[PDB]
């Protein structure tokens, strides 16, 4: 029910969500954020039942600030990766799994940008570009037609704009307004909200 | 002073006393040696008995571990037996996890570990005994020494218990690492012939060697046979 | 010497002193003395009034720790209520799992256990009490038993305890129990209790006594007042 | 009276006495030594167990494996001393399957420091009586040593030496090491001639230390002990370089 | 010297005598004297309280557990507190399962296997306080006194603390009208007991008297320094 | 002629000869070693003041706390050890919240010296809990508050004990403090009276001239909540004088 | 007699093993907090190079999180320990209740750590004193110290470890409304109030600053040396 | 010294003087047990002292069974006798319980040798204050006999004694072994009864001694009565 869309590229990581929270019908939040930053250039995107985001994402922000502070550099992408795999997967035998799908999108002064994704069920995968909800099946043909790894992030960005206008055009829940933000080397820069009026 | 009786207690001069104290009950054991052959490894040790009434087969000083390591002892009886338990424990948890036959430095690792847990708690005492520990893997013979410390050795011969500077001294003139075990059982024999102050027979000793086929405890008739010469 | 310190201790010469320490408390105690016969068990305790305050029928050290069964203490009370209520636990359960009631011997062997625990470890004392356990069952008889504060544990034809042990032993040694009966046994009791207790060192004693036996039908009870009148008349015309 | 016994009081003037002796076990030790180099860092000991009857069947006395990217060296009693490099290698893999990278060198030392304070504070247990010298690789700092106390204490050391004689190897390091100029060749070289100026034997046996390099080759670390000929060929080049300076003169 | 066999509960002395035990019955002879006694038809508690000063309140030595028993304490408030506590939840736990009140003669046996444990067992410290346990069951009046060490009595009257035996010798000479008293005599008589124990320059007020009274038709009460004034009255004077 | 074996003192859980437990006696004489604190209960209600006792000109002077809030119907004074101060405090004040969510009311006075009275008596280590200080609380507590039954004024002490007090003073100067409070003591006096005797005796007592920054001064009456005077009001009060 | 073990209360009241970790707390290398108008400043002496060692190691001054920074003296092995309790605290807290923690809960938190090491024998107390700064919601600068006792104080300017008295004497005379009204001048103070207990100048002194809503920033040595230059020459 | 007085420290000889004083205190009692093999048959023997005429005979014995065929004989205090008994009897049962067959002599006499290791290595428990002697039959070995002792040492012999005449009964067995033609059950108990008696010089009468054999033909342990005693024991007069 809810739209996460990462799209790599050669020096940046393009990411973007919808910013509806809702009850049963009546949509409840305009302008929630999905987004949570672990750290300076690491970003996690998390969807899933209530509750269960939020809860997840804060509890591996903190573990990761905590990293930060006691070590004195941010941990890699791939090692936040598979930190919060290990955890999501550890809780998945538990009583209390966390019913998460995330999408964890960073970039490595060493090893460059990375998108990183993950189920509920707690597999990992590298990707060029994925997405998370009902709307990837709509958009992720998208992707796959019009990415190259050589994209530029104005075209990265136009072919958001597309992938975002079909879930407008096309699928049945109305999520109007999208957030969108970078990581390049410099860090996380906001971006303005891609909105469908 | 308070050093002298506490386990957990550094010494001036950082000593840990009381484990020394344990190496001197070792010390007090019976004389043991272990000589490493090429093609095998022989441990003995005497079996000397108070009295003719004690029955040899009741009890030996030379178990197998498993088919390919055995150990001989010097210093308290039974510690010996509760690690001997412990020893035989490990070895089967390791066939069980990795299905193979546990390696001979490995299994002295682990009861060293053992030893060390023990003398980590105050409301223990060190194992009063030290080991030498025998074993073929990968068709070589391998020899060991674990004391109450929990702290091991490779020797390639030695000896413990009473006399044994005495007796190392005279391995380290016998000792040849050409020697098959043919040889290696009657430098050995020799070793503890220094130390006994007795007519050794076939009863007053222990032998045991070890090779290709496993570890193993040569008969009275074979000790006798080994003991003419 | 710290050896006699503690219980875990060994002395040089191979004694456990504290065990003996605790053995010395029954000594303190008043007496106490329990004989058997034919028909059953009686026991007999001398309890010294300490003060005209105290009710009668109170610091009672005769106790029943099951229908079939009494048990008599020396040494100290609170040790001794203890027990009790350890012998009475392991009847109890002995009558849950195995569905009858306890053997005498088993019960003073598992109570005797119970006390032999404390005599090893260091962080507990032994216990400071003596008792005396007796029984009558149709199979069983009339057995009577008595633990020493080690866990030691014998059955005894008669049997004293406390102060006054070795003089009491003397007296019931020349009486022939074997052949005698409880109500005769009763008197015999009370002439003891009398001989042995020291007027001058104890101002006054109230005589508490107790049988069990075929004449209860196996059930420990305290004596009927009218039999515990003339147990004593007859003791103090005795005495002489 | 007496303030030194629990390893948990205070004595007047605030030292805790237990650790600090110890601290004084460690100087019996075989001495240790560990030397930063610009392309690597090595591990330099002296086997002080020298009887004739003993077997190198191991890899190392002194020297341990404690991941694929660093290894140790321990100076004080042996028992501790496995205790602590297996609770040291439990914690580079468990390090490894929570984020699927390799433990960083100081993080390890920390650990391990973190466990040996630990075994300080609380009652019962006697502090660790053991120091040992860390080598390894890192991304984020490159090559490292660090060494590492009974206190819990550690630091980070261009080249140092633990165990008998560790004052005196201090003070021939401190004039001969070079800040920014080493190799592992003159490193080495400098261990030999260190080891042979703190060690009673006049000659080094090369049956009587134990030398290991880590280096990076290929993107990956080595760790290396060089061998009975390597060793026989060092001393040999430090005899014939020191005869050579004595001839002059 | 036998410094030594004194240090804890655990070592018995080489004339089976637990010397900490006997140091923990000292306990009760420090706090202000106590005095209990019965008739027929009731029981009464009666105390004398102390002050830290003349600003500060009189303490507290009469305790009611429940409707049927109270307690007075000579020793440790602590140790008194917390047996209070523990006697209170035991009456509490009997009223709930069985819906009875618990027998007196019976909490006392709890009282006394719970204050045994800590004499024999190395660790926690003997109870060092002494309480008078005055209660009416179906049997009928019934007082009790607790020592340091686990053994319990049952009492016709007995005072405990500080100079109790003057008010032990007073309660003897006059323990046999005791029993056919009515309630105000009984309290007059445990009253001039307790006056024994005081020194010759201090006398019974309002304020140093507690008095408890337990009967067939009268639950627990506790009256307090202006409800004394009733039964002090009465009293005539020192000898 | 001495004899000073005491060979008894070290260790709670000893009776010593005589039966007197010295430990606790130990932790009682500590707060002696305290600030003085003072309590006057009053009809219009009762008032708390201590001597902050600052070391250095550069500590900050509201850091120390030593009268500080329960609830806003009882505040608490105390002079002793200020960590297991903090810690009595801490169980006053949840076990005030406590009886709040339980019965949706306020706790007396004596119930609440009571409640921390029964974790001061922990230190015997009945309970099992490790989580029990085995040294008794080196502090005394003043508790005032105005209750059902109006001012009342309790005081509490390391052995757990606790009492009403009409007018008490903890701390060094307690004793002669104490004599101070009997004779000027009145049970008729008013607030205002009370707080200017009790910074008469605190004045007495300090060593440093009486000063706004180097005592704190409550007071908690029927109408109002637990108030603590300002710098202002102390001010005023302390010139009065 | 009564300072072997931490509970036992000795005649008087004292409790003896604390003072004696307090004693443990001088030994250590000293450092000096100062409160700035907007500026918390955190020196600390350094020992020495020994020539041979990195200096990254070795660092006294610590952040606990973003808005909070501890120096500390006594013993490093606690003083790593604490630190590291106190950062997983602070997350903790920050998960919990959704807001970055307060100088004043972290500092009674450490508190109350030590506290509890104290309080129980079998444990040893911390043998540190710690000063903690940093800057609360409404932004006003707070400075906190902490010992081995548990007790924790706020200070408008303090020093820890050997040569604290003397360094706070100075303090108190130097300090004033006029020196923390720049920001350079709250830096010079505790410079030269470090300067009044050291063996050289810029050789020996790490210092730290935070500022209204910045990281902590460590200065540069060569920053130190322009101060120190500026506070020798004024002379 | 202090090295004494707790079992886990070792002295500076490393010799772990608490369990030789144990050893001492199985001399303490005053008592000798001897037990000697034979060809079919394996006894146990031992004094038998009644202090005073008020015990009950049948009660007091030192021969315990613990298992239909295996017995024991224990020599030292009667309390920890009684204990280990209760040990071996359990140990026994569960050998029967986990495994299917009855335990062997030996691995009982190992099973509680290496308990009585575990008591001589922990601190706050003593080693048991008595010496444990097994006799069964095993199918494969035929007769056995074992001792345990507090150190944990269980050597089987072929003869023993254990008490205060330890050291002459072993002097006396060992003469007759050296001079070994058999022993058939009735010389086998002759052997046992002329040790003692010659050893504590009592010349006995049946009540003074106890016996208890096992033999192949009916392996289970029983102890004979007085009348088999006398039988025996008018023979070794007659000849």
């Amino acid at each position: 029910m809810e739209y996460l869309i990462g799209i790599q590229g050669p020096d940046y990581v393009l990411v973007a969500s919808d910013r509806v929270a809702a009850s049963n019908i009546v949509q409840m939040k305009d302008d929630h954020d999905k987004m949570f930053k672990m750290s300076e250039k690491i970003l996690l995107l998390c969807v899933g039942e209530a509750g269960d985001t939020v809860q997840f994402a804060e509890y591996i922000q903190k573990n990761v600030q905590l990293y930060k502070m006691r070590n004195g550099y941010e941990l890699s992408p791939t090692a936040a990766a598979n930190f919060t795999r290990r955890n999501l997967a550890d809780c998945l035998r538990s009583r209390t799994p966390y019913h998460v799908n995330l999408l964890l999108a960073g970039y490595d002064e060493h090893e460059g940008p990375a998108l990183y994704y993950m189920d509920y069920l707690a597999a990992l995968a590298k990707a060029p570009f994925a997405a998370h909800g009902y709307g990837a099946f709509l958009t992720l043909s998208i992707l796959d037609r019009y990415y190259t790894p050589t994209i530029s992030r104005e075209r990265a960005v136009e072919l958001l704009r597309k992938c975002l206008e079909e879930l407008q055009k096309r699928f049945i829940l109305n999520l109007p307004t999208f957030s969108v933000r970078i990581i390049d080397k410099n860090g996380i820069h906001d971006l303005d909200n891609i909105s469908f009026p | 002073r308070g050093y002298s009786f506490s386990l957990t207690t550094f010494s001036p001069s950082g000593k840990l006393v009381q484990i020394e104290y344990a190496l001197a009950a070792v010390a007090g054991g019976a004389p043991s040696v272990g000589i490493k052959a090429a093609n095998g490894v022989v441990l003995a040790t005497e079996k000397k008995q108070k009295s003719i009434l004690y029955d040899e087969r009741s009890v030996h000083k030379v178990e197998p571990i498993t088919k390919h390591i055995g150990l001989v002892y010097s210093g308290m009886g039974p510690d010996y037996r509760v690690l001997v338990h412990r020893a035989r424990k490990l070895a089967q948890q390791y066939y069980l996890v990795y299905q193979e036959p546990i390696p001979t430095a490995q299994l002295v690792q682990r009861v060293a570990s053992v030893m060390q847990e023990y003398t980590q708690s105050g409301g223990v005492r060190p194992f009063g005994v030290s080991l030498l520990i025998c074993g073929w893997n990968e068709g070589r013979p391998y020899l060991f020494q674990s004391d109450p410390s929990g702290a091991y050795f490779a020797w390639k011969a030695t000896a413990m218990g009473k006399n044994y500077v005495n007796g190392k001294t005279f391995l380290e003139k016998r000792y040849n690492e050409d020697l098959e075990l043919e040889d290696a059982i009657h430098t050995a024999i020799l070793t503890l012939k220094e130390s006994f102050e007795g007519q050794m027979t076939e009863d007053n000793i222990e032998v045991g060697i070890c090779n290709e086929a496993g570890f193993r405890r040569l008969t009275p008739t074979e000790v006798k046979d080994y003991l003419a010469a | 010497t710290g050896y006699d310190l503690s219980a875990s201790t060994f002395s040089p010469d191979g004694r456990v002193f504290q065990v003996e320490y605790a053995m010395k408390a029954v000594e303190n105690s008043s007496t106490a003395i329990g004989i058997r016969c034919k028909d059953g068990v009686v026991f007999g305790v001398e309890k010294l009034v300490l003060s005209k305050l105290y009710e009668e029928g109170s610091n009672k050290r005769l106790f029943n720790v099951d229908r079939h069964v009494g048990m008599a203490v020396a040494g100290l009370l609170a040790d001794a209520r203890s027990l009790a209520d350890i012998a009475r636990e392991e009847a109890s359960n002995f009558r849950s799992n195995f569905g009858y009631n306890i053997p005498l011997k088993h019960l003073a062997d598992r109570v005797a256990m119970y006390v032999h625990a404390y005599t090893l470890y260091s962080a507990v004392r032994p216990f400071g009490c003596s008792f005396m356990l007796g029984s009558y069952s149709v199979n069983d008889g009339a057995q009577l038993y008595m633990i020493d504060p080690s866990g030691v544990s014998y059955g005894y034809w008669g049997c004293a305890i406390g102060k006054a042990r070795q003089a009491a032993k003397t007296e019931i040694e020349k009486l022939q129990m074997k052949e005698m009966t409880c109500r005769d046994i009763v008197k015999e009791v009370a002439k003891i209790i009398y001989i042995v207790h020291d007027e001058v060192k104890d101002k006054a004693f109230e005589l508490e006594l107790s049988w069990v036996g075929e004449l209860t039908n196996g059930r420990h009870e305290i004596v009927p007042k009218d039999i515990r009148e003339e147990a004593e008349k007859y003791a103090k015309e005795s005495l002489k | 009276r007496r303030y030194d016994s629990r390893t948990t009081i205070f004595s007047p003037e605030g030292r805790l006495y237990q650790v600090e002796y110890a601290m004084e076990a460690i100087g019996h030790a075989g001495t240790c030594l560990g030397i930063l180099a610009n392309d690597g860092v090595l591990l330099a000991a002296e086997r002080r167990n020298i009887h004739k009857l003993l077997d190198e069947v191991f890899f190392s006395e002194k020297i341990y494996k404690l991941n694929e990217d660093m290894a140790c060296s321990v100076a004080g009693i042996t028992s501790d001393a496995n205790v602590l490099t297996n609770e040291l290698r439990l914690i580079a893999q468990r390090y490894l399957l929570q984020y699927q990278e390799p433990i960083p060198c100081e993080q390890l030392v920390t650990a391990l420091c973190d466990i040996k304070q630990a075994y300080t504070q609380f009652g019962g247990k006697r502090p660790f009586g053991v120091s040992l010298l860390y080598i390894g690789w890192d991304k984020h700092y490159g090559f490292q040593l660090y060494q590492s106390d009974p206190s819990g204490n550690y630091g980070g050391w261009k080249a140092t030496c633990i165990g008998n004689n560790s004052a005196a190897a201090v003070s021939m390091l401190k004039q001969d090491y070079k800040e920014g100029e080493m190799t592992l060749k003159s490193a080495l070289a400098l261990a030999i001639k260190v080891l042979n100026k703190t060690m009673d034997v006049s000659k080094l046996s090369a049956e009587k230390v134990e030398i290991a390099t880590l280096t990076r080759e290929n993107g990956k670390t080595v760790i290396r002990v060089l061998k009975q000929k390597e060793v026989e060929q060092l001393i040999k080049k430090h005899e014939e370089e020191e005869a050579k300076a004595e001839r002059e003169k | 010297f036998r410094n030594q066999y004194d240090n804890d509960v655990t070592v018995w002395s080489p004339q089976g005598r637990i010397h900490q035990i006997e140091y923990a019955m000292e306990a009760v002879k420090q706090g202000s004297a106590t005095v209990g006694l019965k008739s027929k038809t009731h029981a009464v508690l009666v105390a004398l309280k102390r002050a830290q000063s003349e600003l500060a309140a009189h303490q507290k030595k009469i305790l009611h557990v429940d409707n049927h028993i109270g307690i007075s304490i000579a020793g440790l408030t602590a140790d008194a507190r917390l047996l209070c506590n523990f006697m209170r939840q035991e009456c509490l736990d009997s009223r709930f399962v069985f819906d009875r009140p618990l027998p007196v003669s019976r909490l006392v046996s709890l009282i006394g296997s719970k204050t045994q444990i800590p004499t024999q067992r190395y660790g926690r410290r003997p109870y060092g306080v002494g309480l008078l346990i005055a209660g009416y069951d179906d049997m009928g009046p019934h007082i009790f006194q607790t020592c340091p060490s686990a053994n319990y009595f049952d009492c016709r009257a007995m005072s405990i603390g500080a100079r109790s035996q003057s008010a032990r010798t007073y309660l003897e000479r006059h323990m046999s009208e005791f029993m056919e008293c009515n309630l105000n005599e009984l309290v007059k008589h445990g009253l001039r007991a307790l006056r024994e124990t005081l020194p010759a320059e201090q006398d019974l007020t309002t304020k140093n008297v507690s008095i408890g009274i337990v009967g067939k038709d009268l639950e627990f009460t506790i009256y307090d320094d202006d409800d004394v004034s009733p039964f002090l009255e009465g009293l005539e004077e020192r000898p | 002629m001495f004899l000073t074996r005491s060979e008894y003192d070290r260790g709670v859980n000893t009776f010593s000869p005589e039966g007197r437990l010295f430990q606790v006696e130990y932790a009682i004489e500590a707060i002696k070693l305290g600030s003085t604190a003072i309590g006057i209960q009053t009809s219009e209600g009762v008032c708390l003041a201590v001597e902050k006792r600052i070391t250095s000109p550069l500590m900050e002077p509201s850091s120390i706390e030593k009268i500080v809030e329960i609830d806003a119907h009882i505040g608490c004074a105390m002079s002793g050890l200020i960590a297991d101060a903090k810690t009595l405090i801490d169980k006053a004040r949840v076990e005030t919240q406590n009886h709040w969510f339980t019965y949706n009311e306020t706790m007396t006075v004596e119930s609440v010296t009571q409640a921390v009275s029964n974790l001061a008596l922990q230190f015997g280590e009945e309970d099992a809990d490790p989580g029990a200080m085995s040294r008794p609380f080196g502090v005394a507590l003043l508790f005032g508050g105005v209750d059902e039954k109006g001012p009342q004024l309790f005081h509490m002490d390391p052995s757990g004990t606790f009492v009403q007090c009409d007018a008490r003073a903890i701390g060094s100067a307690s004793e002669g403090a104490q004599s101070s409070l009997q004779e000027v003591y009145h049970k008729s006096m008013t607030l205002k009276e009370a707080i200017k005797s009790s910074l008469i005796i605190l004045k007495q007592v300090m060593e440093e001239k009486l000063n706004a920054t180097n005592i704190e001064l409550a007071t908690v009456q029927p109408g109002q909540n637990f108030h603590m005077f300002t710098k202002e009001e102390l001010e005023e009060v302390i010139k009065d004088i | 007699s009564y300072d072997r073990a931490i509970t036992v209360f000795s005649p008087d009241g004292h409790l003896f093993q604390v003072e004696y970790a307090q004693e443990a707390v001088k030994k250590g290398s000293t450092a000096v907090g100062v409160r700035g108008r907007d500026i918390v400043v955190l020196g600390v002496e350094k020992k020495s190079v020994a020539k041979l060692q990195d200096e990254r190691t070795v660092r006294k001054i610590c952040a606990l999180d973003d808005n909070v920074c501890m120096a500390f003296a006594g013993l490093t092995a606690d003083a790593r320990i604490v630190i590291n309790r106190a950062r997983v605290e602070c997350q903790s807290h920050r998960l919990t209740v959704e807001d970055p923690v307060t100088v004043e809960y972290i500092t009674r938190y450490i508190a109350s750590l030590k506290q509890r090491y104290t309080q129980s024998n079998g444990r040893r107390p911390f043998g540190i004193s710690a000063l903690i700064v940093g800057f609360d919601f409404d932004g006003t600068p707070r400075l906190y110290q902490t010992d081995p006792s548990g007790t924790y104080h706020a200070w408008k300017a303090n020093a820890i470890g050997r040569g604290a008295k003397s360094v706070r004497e100075f303090l108190e005379k130097n300090y004033t409304d006029e020196a923390i009204e720049t920001d350079d001048l709250t830096i010079k103070l505790v410079i030269k109030a470090l300067l009044e207990v050291v063996q050289s100048g810029g050789k020996n002194i790490e210092l730290a600053v935070m500022r209204r809503d910045q990281s902590l920033k460590i200065l540069n040595p060569e920053e130190i040396e322009k101060y120190v230059a500026e506070i020798e020459k004024e002379k | 010294a202090g090295f004494d007085r707790h079992i886990t420290i070792f002295s500076p000889e490393g010799r772990l003087y608490q369990v030789e004083y144990a050893f001492k205190a199985i001399n303490q009692g005053g008592l000798t047990s001897v037990a000697v093999r034979g060809k079919d048959c394996a006894v146990i023997v031992t004094q038998k002292k009644v202090p005073d005429k008020l015990l009950d005979s049948s009660t007091v014995t030192h021969l315990f069974k613990i298992t239909e065929n295996i017995g024991c004989v224990m020599t030292g205090m009667t309390a920890d006798s009684r204990s280990q008994v209760q040990r071996a009897r359990y140990e026994a049962a569960n050998w029967k319980y986990k495994y299917g067959y009855e335990i062997p002599v030996d691995m009982l006499c190992k099973r509680i040798a290496d308990i009585s290791q575990v008591y001589t290595q922990n601190a706050e428990m003593r080693p048991l204050g008595c010496c444990m002697i097994l006799i069964g039959i095993d199918e494969e070995q035929g007769p056995q006999v074992y001792k345990c002792d507090p150190a944990g040492y269980y050597c089987g012999f072929k003869a023993t004694a254990a008490g205060v005449k330890q050291t002459e009964s072993t002097s006396f067995l060992e003469k007759k072994v050296k001079k070994k033609f058999d022993w058939t059950f009735e010389q086998t108990v002759e052997t046992a009864i002329t040790c003692l008696s010659t050893v504590l010089s009592i010349d006995f009468k049946p009540s003074e001694i106890e016996v208890g054999v096992v033999t192949v033909e009916n392996p289970k342990f029983r102890i004979l009565t007085e009348a088999e005693i006398d039988a025996h024991l008018v023979a070794l007069a007659e000849r």
